[PDB]
């Protein structure tokens, strides 16, 4: 209607900073974020969405294509590329690592 | 939630 | 892929 | 097309940590920067030079981070995978890069 | 940015 939710999970999302080769935190503050990948079912697409708790920042909104390769370097953080930045979530849990990588490998089964 |  |  | 380079085009191998040439064959391409001027879109695209096997064949988005390794190995990444071209002299990196540089900059 |  037109985007459904597949999963939430509570994550602080980071960029990779490359010059500095360090993670910063996305978009430009610390804090925890619900990170939720949306499906919309009229054109088969999908993106990750993510607001910072506290203050409803919008922190990420990227498209996940086809092909796309998800990168569980740990239980709790999970990481992708993009041809601007690398984005990685730090995820609040083990579980909360566990629901989002479930549903993002269903979503790159079904593109 | 913003558009894609 | 970067390192965590 | 706004620039042409010689280079050996590589992708990164994610499960075995290795660079391997792109398309499954070893050689040089020939690679160039197309640009669309009824879209103002870019993309880039390699043949070998050899048998014309099209290597390579990328979309170049708005706000791609094109590294310049060396001054003769420069790289960027997408979803799917990393890009490399392994430039065959420094004067076809500097060529393609500055014409890279100008296209990121127009988009 | 994995090395050459
Ligand atoms: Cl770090």
């Amino acid at each position: 209607m037109s985007e459904q939710s597949i999963c939430q999970a509570r994550a602080a999302v980071m960029v990779y900073d490359d010059a500095n080769k360090k993670w910063v935190p996305a978009g430009g503050s610390t804090g925890f974020s619900r990170v939720h990948i949306y499906h919309h079912t009229g054109n088969n697409t999908f993106r990750v969405v993510g607001r910072k708790i506290q203050d409803h920042q919008v922190v990420i909104n990227c498209a996940i294509p086809k092909g796309l390769k998800y990168n569980q370097a740990t239980q709790t953080f999970h990481q992708w590329r993009d041809a601007r930045q690398v984005y990685g979530l730090n995820f609040g849990s083990k579980e909360d690592a566990n629901v989002f990588a479930s549903a993002m490998m269903h979503a790159l089964e079904v593109l | 939630x913003p558009p894609x």
